């Protein structure tokens, strides 16, 4: 009754909102790591599997803000890279939760007798 | 005990109707209780809904009521109502008969007194009673109003020109924005002090949306936006000066040499200058309310100013650190942009 | 709140020529 | 003798004495009642369009009367179809007005006595609302007729004998 | 019709929140930094530039908290800044969030027909 709740509500969530999401999410992460490797030269940061596992960082939020000296072109990389900051973390999540407490409002509770079955 | 009758025997056998009741049982209640329909037995009929008597008192021959006797808080009857109306629609319904009834019956008896004229101790009309009152069923009432009979137009507010068949026209009085003279309708429900949270709906429909929609278009929104970029160069200047400040240690102290320091203490007086200016408009503000959070806005340029002026002393104390305070204030006034909207 | 700072930007404009 | 202002007194309180020696005196003069002395000259507005603001119960039998000497110095036509020139009410003739007061039989008489039934109204009042208002049913006495919402007059003005109103009229 | 609606939420917390927001945010940035150059000395942290975007990250959740050992003067540089961080990133956002969980609410369900046209 208490527990078999939190089960279906991680399930729930990872059905609906990971497939409805980790499409519109894949197209602005493989978008601008596309765009840092082509505009940057190097550091482990041109390696597209390395960047687009750093640029994941700052929407988790382990954001290391300007972790590398070595671009020509001085600020480029910094407006494309907050333009993905406040475009990714601070607009797409929310949205991203927004979603998910959207279901644990309705999953919490004409979910119920789901385990009576 | 609501009795026609016996009502008519004591006031034919000579009651007397001017008579207060004055103890602190009908003033506000202490709780005692309780309660307020001011004092006056008269304004006790009418307020205890008893058309009938309030009829009987006034028409009757032993001693017609006196109409205009101002209780203790110099609260007439129709200043009576207006503090027992309680937004409910029936009571609205009720009272805003019973005051229709009394000021059609004043027009027929003694068409002289004017009597929504008539202030309590505290000066209020009994408009300006329920407006600085919430009581927003009769202010859509006394505003709204037009008795259409004979001598009607003597009690009437608001008058309707031409009926289209789709619509209306009106000219409503006003009294109210032009009461500017003692208090204003909007001056009562402008402050709104709104701890009565019926205040707020109550700038609504009746007289006053389309006029100060009106007020607005013609001279002070314009007024408004030249209010607001004198303050947004004022913040520039002000971030200018702070921004091109000296290192040298104790300042200045002296300032020539050549044009950009001419172009700075500018900046410096122009600041300080804007400072005292908002410390002065505060108190200003704070003495017209002298006493009065209501006016969080009002706060907080007073707020910075003082902080504009506990730099200015420091500056010529030369303590170092002046800077700390002006850097406050700076951080204070692009936020005071803020406000500015209201409401966009 | 249109209306405070109407209600005052008039009344700190010495009481002028206006719909009154 | 009369003036503009002794007829539109007289219709204003539904005296249809004040013009009995009315049909005697504008045989007279050869004065009528469409000139533009009778009308009000700016409102465009006539001892009828005088009758049709100052409608009491909706009737009036200086309407009879009027229109009636209005018909004697044939006047009529014209005089029944002055409409305000001012911008405000303007082109609104009396059918206008009897029909923004809801009166099949005003309507009945005046189409009988010939108004006209393609009177434009064109002012900014009829037109999108500056703020005026207001406000537009799109002017044409039927269009005003039907967006009314009264469906026997629009049945009376196509389907009636002196003039059918037109139906294809924009 | 499970992913139309993604693009949506994305184009209109854009246009909506974004610009009913960013001017209430660049006046508690700019006066800030404007307040943090003018008090502090040195660091690419008086760039204004450099110190708009070292006060970005704070509100991004990027902060460095106490970088800098520099100041004459004493505490008040720490207390301007936890105002402008207790101030911005705890107090703001929510707000900013709150709205677009706000608009997460409605353009998800009768927002649906859209799609259709």
């Amino acid at each position: 009754q208490q527990m078999g709740i939190y089960a279906v509500m991680i399930e729930k969530m990872i059905l609906r909102d990971l497939c409805r999401f980790m499409f519109v999410y894949l197209v602005f992460l493989f978008g601008f790591s596309t765009a840092v490797v082509t505009l940057i030269e190097d550091g482990k940061y041109n390696s597209l599997y390395s960047t687009c596992l750093e640029l994941f960082k700052f929407t988790i939020g382990m954001g290391d803000l300007e972790f590398t000296e070595n671009y020509d072109f001085k600020a480029v990389f910094i407006i494309l890279l907050l333009a993905y900051v406040i475009l990714t973390y601070i607009l797409l999540l929310n949205m991203l939760i927004a979603l998910m407490g959207e279901t644990v409002n309705k999953i919490a509770q004409e979910s119920k007798n789901i385990w009576k079955l | 005990r609501r009795n026609m009758t016996l009502v008519t025997l004591l006031v034919e056998n000579g009651a007397d109707v001017q008579a207060a009741a004055n103890g602190d049982f009908f003033k506000k209640t202490k709780g005692r209780p309780g309660f307020y329909f001011g004092e006056l037995p008269l304004s006790l009929a009418a307020c205890t809904n008893q058309l009938a008597i309030v009829k009987f008192l006034l028409q009757n021959s032993w001693q017609p009521a006196d109409i205009s006797a101002r209780d203790s808080v110099g609260n007439t009857v129709l200043h009576a109502l207006v503090e027992v109306a309680d937004n409910t629609v029936d009571n609205t319904k009720f009272v805003t008969s019973m005051y229709n009834e009394i000021l059609i019956l004043g027009a027929k008896l003694h068409p002289t007194l004017k009597l929504e004229e008539i202030t309590n101790r505290k000066g209020l009309t009994p408009l300006a009673l329920a407006a600085s009152s919430g009581k927003i069923g009769v202010l859509a009432y006394i505003l709204q109003r037009e008795i259409h009979e004979p001598e009607c137009r003597h009690l009437s507010r608001k008058f309707t020109e031409w009926a289209y068949g789709p619509v209306h026209s009106s000219l409503y009085d006003l009294s109210c924005i032009d009461t500017c003279e003692k208090n204003s309708v909007l001056e009562v429900i402008a402050y709104s002090s709104s701890e009565t949270p019926n205040r707020h709906d109550m700038l609504l429909v009746e007289p006053l949306n389309r006029l100060l929609q009106d007020k607005w278009d013609r001279f002070v929104k314009r007024i408004f936006y030249f209010n607001f970029f004198v303050y947004c160069l004022y913040m520039i200047i002000f971030t200018a000066a702070a921004y091109y400040r000296p290192v040298e240690g104790l300042p200045p102290y002296k300032l020539k040499n050549t044009v950009g320091d001419y172009f700075r203490v500018t900046g410096e007086i122009l600041s300080v200058s804007g400072g005292v200016y908002f410390f002065f408009r505060g108190i200003q503000y704070f003495l017209q309310r002298r006493p009065s959070v209501d006016s969080y806005s009002e706060i907080l340029f007073f707020v910075q100013s003082l902080f504009m002026l506990v730099s200015v002393v420091l500056y010529f104390s030369q303590r170092k650190e002046y800077v700390a305070s002006m850097v406050f204030s700076l951080a204070m006034g692009w936020t005071n942009m803020l406000y500015y909207t209201r409401g966009f | 709140q249109r209306a405070i700072t109407i209600l005052d930007t008039e009344k700190s404009f010495l009481k002028c020529m206006r719909k009154a | 003798l009369y003036d503009r202002r002794s007829i539109f007194d007289a219709v204003a309180q539904s005296n249809c004495q004040e013009l009995e020696s009315l049909l005697p005196f504008l045989q007279r003069s050869k004065k009528r009642l469409t000139d533009s002395e009778f009308k009000d000259p700016e409102t465009g507005k006539t001892c009828l369009l005088k009758a049709m603001l100052n409608l009491h119960n909706g009737q009036n039998d200086t309407i009879a009367l009027l229109l009636d000497v209005a018909r004697k110095t044939d006047s009529l036509k014209q005089f029944v179809n002055a409409s305000y020139t001012d911008s405000y009410y303007k082109g609104q003739t009396a059918l206008h007005i009897a029909i923004e007061r809801r009166n099949m039989t005003l309507v009945t008489l005046l189409v009988e006595n010939g108004a006209d039934v393609q009177a434009a109204a064109n002012g900014d009042f009829f037109k999108k609302t500056k703020g005026r208002p207001g406000f537009y049913f799109g002017e044409l006495p039927l269009s005003l007729a039907a967006c009314t919402n009264q469906l026997a007059i629009v049945k009376f003005l196509l389907q009636n004998s002196w003039q059918p109103a037109d139906i294809s009229a924009r």
